């Protein structure tokens, strides 16, 4: 009986080796034909259209984050206060407000004790407001003083949250003046491009991403290298320069990405990064924007990172969720999916 | 050998191929090393969820904090790198289970390692389904004959009982367990599932050639027909060594809950405890006695409590446990031996001194006991061996 | 006798497997084409 | 107002609540595990206020499948269990859920399991012997009615068998209520006890509360409190005599130590929580009779690695009126119950309470056994022939005495096939007086092994050819 | 460019910062430069952990003295590799593959990474062919396995190295295959002595020697075993040649791992050892193994710290062996060489199925007699032998003669005592110990059995003492 069982096992093993060889050869030939058929750009467009159709067949998703609940609520109050205040302000007034707020943020960062005292949550904010007025009632303008008194009056989980909130308000003012001008799309594109170029040059970001050196020096380096160029948008330039100036142990590339996210979010949209093998057509871009907005409810802006290794389809990452329609993923699944 | 079958199968697979897209929640590796990784993201990951790393590597989410997820890599962690993308699987750690696992050698994830192709899994079972309650069991009443007089007469083992085989190295522990597995050959040949016993041999931290020797011994005696080996050799990551007993327990539980009688051998839980301690230390959890984590007793208590005797309302299935524990210099007072002795339903304690005297199996009669007693014996054995153990102690 | 039967069967099955493999060499093209059709989502004649 | 899970690490969960809605300590919170395989409702118990509106909590159920950020609901009160006469005859878990009849007792009055011990002014020492019919216990470790009794021992020395024997001997004829608390012990043992109580018809008077060793640390920490809450209701409210059986009370301490470091507590000696004695006192001081209200409590105490100097048993010792200490040496000799006569003790073993004859006989037995223990190594090395005639006579007497302290126990039949016996206290005192006087030195020592009273001794001696 | 820079130095451990996307893989080799005068060199760092923020913690193979923060670190793109081929035989290498006896040799050879997975489980086959050494105690009570794994445990100075030399003489001398010796954290002068001895005996032409000795950083002392094992693996898997692999001392590999773990910031396990102790040991040991048709006979000396056999290192090592000779301080004190503890040593092939019924019976009777003598030691230490029964007195005399007859004049012991060694055929050993266990030599004096070979030597020594066999 043992001999018979061994013979049967040998037979099954031979069948298994033959099946594995056949499947391996078939899947390799499938990979070859796929890579050959995707060469035609029309094939790429057809695959992209099919994936888009799959998206329209998909159900919508059920759905600053690092801030705690208390600090998040405080920052929400601060931003709505700024939104109410900024209605009457103008372009030059908004620029002055942003500059003053950045100056105050660097003052707090440099002077740790004052920020510490100013950050402790307290039921009554009157002492904090008095402290602000005695400190910088005349140094800054009325709007800046009002925003700062609002910021202190609220509750911050940690002291650094106050500096974060002031910097957020400065960026808010810069984006508001950009919107008033009408270059919102231009500033978004420029910020995304700056993020891309910083990502391409990690060493430049690392050099810029240190606060061990004077802020003015690194701002000048940024101006000479990237920001000081003929086509760079003025508002994007100032925003990035102030952000690098106020850096506190963060990489310049990550800060730029966060800035772009905030700029797009001000309009109420969400950034989605879409990787494709070939550049999308304008009809394709519009269809993708529409279907992604439908899936996530609120509208989304689309960033393209062409990568030939996708071999068609799209890989859409947004809000920590990835939809991977790339043909390369299908090929990998087929390779690993064999019996 | 029918080629048409080969084609048919390949065509069936290709037609069944549907790599349809779906929405997935991702995270990013931020640091990794020594079989541990930390993952930012995964906002909806659930405790002890299986995570997919690039290259087919699997991990398990153990620590969940506001910042990251501390995960244990289950094999082949040298490819894990910072910045890699980690996928959710949306399901707690679980293994395939089915009758096809009989005669196979699998790793703690149920993947075959005997090089005999895939295993047709009846279904999947989560590894942390709780043990039967007080009301879901019935008293141990059926003997599980080991074929060894010293055990069957003095420390009888019933179906649904946990009997600890504890002793120094080379005292005959594996011999006792393998003999017990082999003794079920007649019960299997009967063909009656009320009599058949399906055996699961879990090898934790054992040398590969040692596991091969055990498998060969089982083959020669015909046991390999009704036996499954869950192998976590010494070369494996601490994740597999920690996880193997639970994999074997899940495989056995699938049969137990369907009216079958199962016998599971854990060879041995000392190495599982060491692997769990290594994982906990690498996760930087606060250690306890002998650097073991605080919940090292819980590790074995929840494992060995799944070996039960189900009531008739649940099919009357059973799973008998034969955990093995290695003592050092005959110190049953060490932390892990004392933990396990307080869990199982008795122990067979083996001595180097008795072994060298020619007393083989080297059961220390005075200290070895069965907590089921006469209920785990047939009437004749009870009548003849009524007070044999007490007489030998005297 | 078990060993003798085992070696005889090993030779016989090796020959049978080799010749069935040679026979089925042909269908690999159709297999690959149809799998590629499945992958792309649209039939590929090649 | 609801909180959200922030950190999950084994059985310990950190929960963040909105300011002003932080639950009080020991409050029960509820979280949901929605995963299909492990779908359940976790009960968490607030353990610490971490500050910043965070609370550290211990899960009563396994946390596998729990997700960060899920809603956590505060019940506003501590864990509470049903109380009343309806608990009798039923099996409950640590949370008050009926196991043999799910949904039963949900309409009963529910008492919080956290409670202060009786006021010191209501504490009256108990000095009344509770006869059991076990020779060794009745002679050397007489139990106290309304007192605190413990069975100390290492793993597998006979604590559970002795608890079952005492349930048979004491609770069966008991006129009041019995409460059994399985604390971190074997589920199979719980099933056996349930079935045995049903068979003896004792179950209708008994409330069983089980949290077994497969349960997480929180359940093992709170099951004893649940059972003690039921017993406290029967004592204070119903005004009836209560039997309280606990097996094993060491599991409460062990479960406390399992999560101690995850709670941020620096370890104490031997890997125990710093608050060993405090938690043990909080639990034990509730296990007491008050003036006119009686709880006869019997606790099994596991001694880790047979080490009676281990911090847990050493701390537990002070809380007991009577202690029967089982020994691995006695066990391995084959004597059962494996009591250590020289180590066990009872606060009522003095002439005033038990009488001059009982006290004198017990003291003489202890003296003979102590001398035999001193001579054991001399006999081992130099042999018994080198002892004096007095020492040889003492050794013969001591061997017979130690054998006669063993008894065929009612609950040990399954381990020996021999039915058990009960020896009245008067007979025990008389027989051991005779033994200490040397009136049975003519019988083989084997005649004294696992028998009842003097009649059993005579019969077994006859079977061996001797005459009594 | 893409080179990292040193950010932290804590002895042998170095933290290196790389640009994003250029973080080296685990176990990759990286090169740094120490430029200080007397210590100028190139450091090889093995990546050990990814710390996040594009930082890698690495273990240096050479001492880091003189290294500066911020110096450029270059990624080789692969792991440490060593030369392989027939060319390695007859030459001495260090952990990194550099030839010591002839610098520059082997640079053109095929190079294999020192990190690889163990053989697939399906390729493992148990080995049970007895390896006859000619030592009475080994052949009788702990028969070695050809193609299996043998270990020699022992505290400080009990004879592990001398026994390794003995086994090199008895096995590697007339060996048709290749031999690989891995000196792991042992005396350097012992390595020089082994080199010279192998050259004198003409065995060096068939042997590859790899040394990472005591005065090496822990990284080298924990990777040299991998390097030698890689050469052995090449010989096993590429040339199909029977391989001998001597390792001395593997506990030093464990000890270096513990030191590295301490430097790497890992939380210590029991007795201060690394948490990954069993995992590292298993990863190393499972590579040392025969496969189907490919034989590696490996013999490892294991140091036991403070004579403590329950120390975690040897305790975890025990599971990876087919044969385990345990050298005892007490036996060594008695003057018995080899100082083997016959009761604590074991062999997986010492069963009646493999070694035959008579071999097994004689071994079991010897073990029983020695166990009874061990039991009676408690009485004998106080009262001597004269308080025992006649049966026990006879057994004790027999046991003392047996324990003396298990000693032997070893070939490698000549340098110490000047007495040439002896070889005892297994059949003669079984016959002689059968005669002893039956009391056929009880009349001979005890010293007649001390440091001799077979029964002829027993007769000659007994006659020289005064008793006739
Ligand atoms: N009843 C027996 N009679 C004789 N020899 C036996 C007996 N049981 C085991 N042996 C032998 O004793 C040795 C040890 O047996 P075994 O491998 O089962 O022990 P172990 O405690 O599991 O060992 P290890 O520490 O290697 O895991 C082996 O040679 C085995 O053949
Ligand atoms: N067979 C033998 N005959 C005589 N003397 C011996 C023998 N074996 C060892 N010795 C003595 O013991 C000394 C130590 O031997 P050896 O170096 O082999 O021990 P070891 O266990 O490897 O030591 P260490 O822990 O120092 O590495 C030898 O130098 C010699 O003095
Ligand atoms: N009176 C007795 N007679 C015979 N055997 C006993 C007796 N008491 C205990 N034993 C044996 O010792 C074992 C341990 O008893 P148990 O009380 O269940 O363990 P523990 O002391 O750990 O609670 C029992 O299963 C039984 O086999
Ligand atoms: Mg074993
Ligand atoms: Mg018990
Ligand atoms: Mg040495």
């Amino acid at each position: 009986a043992q001999g018979a069982q061994q013979i049967q096992l040998m037979r099954q093993q031979l069948i298994r080796q033959l099946r594995t060889g056949l499947g391996a050869e078939a899947v390799n030939k499938a990979a070859e034909i796929v890579r050959a058929h995707v060469a035609d750009p029309q094939a790429q467009s057809a695959t992209v259209d099919r994936f888009l159709s799959e998206l329209e067949q998909m159900a919508p998703s059920s759905v600053t984050s690092r801030l705690r609940a208390a600090s998040r609520q405080s920052l929400a109050a601060l931003v709505e206060k700024f939104d109410s205040v900024a209605g009457g302000l103008d372009a030059d007034g908004l620029t002055n407000l942003a500059d003053e707020l950045a100056s105050v943020a660097k003052l707090l960062l440099s002077e740790t004790a004052l920020n510490k005292h100013l950050a402790e949550p307290t039921d009554d904010s009157a002492p904090k407001v008095r402290l602000l007025e005695r400190l910088l009632s005349d140094k800054v303008s009325a709007t800046t003083l009002d925003l700062l008194r609002t910021a202190v009056s609220n509750r911050w989980s940690t002291e650094s949250n106050l500096i974060d909130a002031v910097e957020h308000t400065a960026r808010l003012a810069l984006l508001k003046r950009a919107e008033i001008a009408g270059e919102v799309d231009e500033v978004e594109e420029q910020l995304f491009r700056f993020g891309r170029v910083l990502d391409a040059e990690p060493r430049l970001s690392a050099l810029l991403s240190d606060y061990t050196t004077p802020a003015e020096g690194r701002v000048a380096l940024l101006d000479k290298a990237l920001t000081g160029r003929p086509g760079v948008n003025q508002t994007a330039a100032a925003l990035l320069s102030q952000t690098v100036g106020l850096l506190r142990g963060e990489r310049a590339d990550e800060a730029v990405i966060d800035l772009a996210e905030l700029a797009v979010s001000r309009r109420g949209e969400v950034v989605a990064h879409v990787s494709a093998a070939a550049e999308l057509s304008d009809a394709q871009r519009t269809r993708l924007t529409e279907v992604l907005s439908r899936i996530y409810g609120r509208p989304v802006s689309v960033q393209l990172h062409v990568d030939p290794e996708l071999l068609g389809g799209l890989s859409i990452t947004v809000g920590d969720e990835v939809i991977d329609g790339s043909i390369a993923s299908r090929l990998a699944a087929a390779q690993t999916g064999l019996p | 050998i029918s080629a048409a079958d080969i084609e048919g199968a390949i065509e069936d697979y290709v037609s069944s191929f549907s790599a349809d897209t779906e929405r997935e929640e991702i995270g990013t590796v931020i640091d990794a090393g020594d079989g541990i990784a930390h993952v930012e993201g995964l906002p909806s990951v659930m405790t002890q969820e299986l995570l997919e790393f690039p290259g087919g590597v699997l991990g398990v989410a153990l620590n969940l904090d506001e910042h990251s997820v501390g995960a244990v890599i289950l094999g082949e962690f040298e490819k894990i790198e910072e910045g890699q993308q980690v996928k959710r699987t949306g399901e707690v750690l679980s293994v395939p289970v089915g009758d096809a696992f009989l005669g196979r050698v699998v790793n703690p994830l149920g993947q075959p390692i005997d090089g005999q192709g895939d295993i047709a899994a009846e279904t999947r079972r989560a590894l942390e389904l709780q043990a039967p309650s007080v009301v879901q069991r019935q008293s141990v009443s059926e003997p599980l004959q080991t074929g060894i007089k010293a055990i069957d007469a003095m420390t009888p083992i019933g179906r649904g009982q946990r009997q600890l085989i504890i002793g120094d190295r080379k005292t005959g522990k594996t011999a006792v367990c393998v003999d017990t597995i082999l003794n079920q050959r007649e019960a299997w040949l009967t063909g009656d599932p009320k009599q058949q016993v399906r055996c699961v041999y879990v090898a934790i931290g054992q040398k590969g050639t040692t596991i091969a020797s055990v498998k060969r011994a089982l083959e020669e005696g015909g046991a390999m027909e009704y036996t499954t080996i869950v192998a976590a050799p010494a070369s494996d990551a601490a994740g597999f060594k920690w996880l193997a007993p639970y994999t074997g327990s899940a495989i056995g539980q699938h049969w137990m809950y369907n009216g079958k009688h199962v016998l599971i051998v854990f060879d041995d839980l000392s190495k599982q405890a060491d692997a769990y301690r290594a994982i906990s230390l690498l996760l930087r959890r606060p250690p306890g006695r002998e650097a073991f984590p605080g919940d090292v007793f819980y590790l074995h208590s929840r494992l060995l409590e799944r070996c039960a005797k189900l009531s008739d309302e649940l099919g009357g299935g059973s799973m008998t446990g034969l955990p093995i524990i290695e003592t050092k210099a005959n110190d049953i007072s060490a932390f892990i031996p004392t933990n396990v002795i307080s869990i199982t339903d008795g122990q067979c304690f083996l001595e180097s001194d008795l072994f060298n005297q020619g007393v083989r199996p080297a059961i220390n009669v005075g200290v070895s006991v069965s907590r089921v007693g006469g209920a785990a014996q047939i009437k004749a054995m009870k009548e003849v061996a009524g007070s044999l153990r007490l007489d030998l102690s005297q | 006798e078990v060993a003798q039967t085992l070696t005889q069967a090993d030779q016989q099955l090796s020959a049978q497997g080799d010749q069935v493999r040679s026979g089925l060499e042909s269908s690999v093209d159709g297999l690959s084409a149809k799998l590629a059709s499945r992958i792309l989502g649209v039939d590929v004649n090649s | 107002t609801a909180g959200r899970v922030v950190r999950i690490t084994g059985p310990v969960v950190d929960v963040e609540f909105p300011r002003g809605s932080v639950p009080e300590l020991f409050n029960a919170l509820h979280a949901e595990i929605t995963f299909g395989a492990l779908a359940k409702t976790l009960t968490l118990e607030v353990a610490q206020h971490l500050g910043d509106s965070l609370v550290r909590c211990i899960s009563m159920q396994p946390t596998d499948g729990l997700v960060r950020g899920v809603e956590v609901t505060d019940t506003g009160a501590s864990i509470s269990v049903p109380v009343g006469d309806g608990v009798k005859g039923h099996v409950f878990n640590a949370l008050g859920d009926c196991l043999d009849d799910p949904g039963y007792g949900k309409d009963f009055e529910h008492w919080s399991i956290h409670r202060k011990p009786p006021a010191f002014s209501d504490l009256e020492p108990r000095t009344e012997m509770l006869e059991t019919g076990l020779k060794v216990v009745d002679l050397l470790t007489p139990y106290v009615r309304g007192g605190k009794i413990a069975l100390f021992g290492g793993a597998g020395v006979g604590k559970t068998v002795l608890i079952q024997e005492m349930i048979n001997r004491i609770a069966r004829n008991f006129g009041g209520t019995s409460v059994f608390a399985g604390v971190g012990e074997r589920t199979r043992e719980g099933n056996d006890l349930w079935v045995e109580l049903a068979d003896a018809n004792v179950l209708k008077d008994t409330a069983l509360v089980f949290g077994q060793m497969d349960e997480p640390p929180g359940t093992r920490m709170r099951v004893a409190l649940s059972a003690l809450t039921m017993a406290e209701f029967f004592r204070d409210e119903q005004g009836q005599d209560v039997l309280l059986f606990i097996d094993n009370i060491f599991r409460f301490t062990q479960a406390g130590s399992e999560v101690s470091t995850l709670l941020g507590r620096m370890p104490s000696a031997v890997g125990y929580q710093p608050t060993l004695a405090d938690e043990m006192g909080e639990l034990q001081e509730r296990i007491t009779s008050t003036r006119g209200r009686s709880i006869t409590s019997m606790q099994a105490v596991y001694v880790p690695a047979d080490d009676y100097t281990d911090p847990a048993p050493a701390t537990t010792f002070a809380h007991l009126d009577a202690t029967t200490e089982l020994s691995r040496a006695v066990f391995s000799k084959g004597i059962f119950p494996a009591v250590d006569p020289l180590a066990s003790s009872s606060t009522i073993l003095d002439p005033a309470i038990v009488g001059d004859e009982h006290y004198r006989v017990a003291q003489e037995v202890i003296r003979i056994l102590q001398r035999y223990k001193d001579l054991q190594d001399i006999i081992a090395i130099l042999g018994i022939d080198e002892l004096s005639e007095e020492d040889k006579q003492l050794v013969n007497r001591a061997r017979r005495i130690e054998r006669f302290l063993s008894q065929n126990m009612m609950a040990a039949e399954q381990f020996t096939g021999q039915p058990g016996s009960t020896v009245p206290l008067k007979e025990t005192i008389e027989a051991f007086d005779k033994l200490t006087k040397g009136e049975f030195d003519h019988l083989p020592e084997q005649a004294f092994f696992l028998i009842g009273g003097l009649d059993d001794l005579a019969k077994k001696a006859e079977s061996l050819g001797a005459k009594l």
